[PDB]
């Protein structure tokens, strides 16, 4: 219902088509908050 | 010279003291002379020294505001960063689509 | 509607594995392929899967059961 | 406050891809 832009349209479809399934990926708002950490002079990523 | 390593030299003992001593007593005034301070120091020396001081002399205010000293210093050899980052050169720019007009 | 959801709760245990049983069983359901056990009332795949449970014909272990046969099936 | 952080807006290509998607 958010920031999500992968999975907005893919949930609309899924609904038009009848599955309520959700694909959740990652929020947006937590990857400009990755960029402007980095903006400082501050290294911060996510490992595996 | 007889001059101390960090010690806070004004410009008019700067210009007595380089007449004085010649071009010996190598002094800067800028964030270069913070980063040259912290680049030319060794780490495990002091540690060293600081565990050693803090092992062998106990006080009330001894004990303390030296732990977190040598903390710091553990916390900045295991992690691995260098204390001449601190000192940025290059600063990085937001991407223009998040500051947009 | 259902009012309320008890005797699903008792069969199942946890009140939180309820939930998880009843949506993978309503995902077939609705995704197609299966057949409801029980009489559909012009109800949703929802609330058909978690009468089925209360029932006490689905769990965590029959649906594993039939995933398992049907895959080796093929 | 200055204003920041515009809506967006839709053109042709991306109502045409939304039509697509479904």
């Amino acid at each position: 219902k958010s920031d999500d832009v992968n999975g907005r349209t893919k949930m609309y479809k899924n609904i038009v088509d009848g599955n309520h399934q959700m694909e959740p990926g990652m929020p947006e708002s937590f990857n400009v908050l990755l960029k402007e950490i980095r903006s400082l002079g501050i290294n911060i990523e996510l490992e595996d | 010279t007889n001059l101390e390593r960090q010690q806070i030299l004004t410009e008019e003992q700067y210009l007595d003291a380089l007449e004085e001593f010649g071009d010996e007593f190598d002094a800067k005034m800028g964030a270069e002379a913070i980063q040259a301070l912290l680049k030319s120091m060794d780490l495990e020396q002091e540690c060293e020294q600081l565990r050693e001081e803090l092992n062998e002399t106990n006080s009330e205010t001894k004990r303390k505001k030296l732990t977190k000293r040598i903390k710091l210093l553990e916390a900045f050899v295991q992690s691995g960063n260098k204390p001449e980052w601190m000192i940025l050169t290059v600063l990085p720019v937001l991407p223009p689509d998040l500051r947009p007009l | 509607a259902r009012v309320t959801v008890q005797d699903a709760v008792e069969k199942i245990g946890n009140r939180f594995d309820l939930v998880l049983v009843a949506a993978r069983r309503a995902r077939q359901m609705q995704v197609g392929g299966k057949d409801p056990l029980v009489p559909e009332e012009n109800d949703k795949t929802t609330v058909i899967a978690l009468r089925e449970i209360e029932e006490g014909l689905i769990n965590n272990q029959i649906l594993d059961v039939r995933e398992r046969q049907e895959q080796q099936e093929q | 406050l200055p204003v920041y952080q515009g809506e967006t807006t839709q053109t042709l290509q991306d109502y045409l891809m939304w039509q697509v998607e479904l």
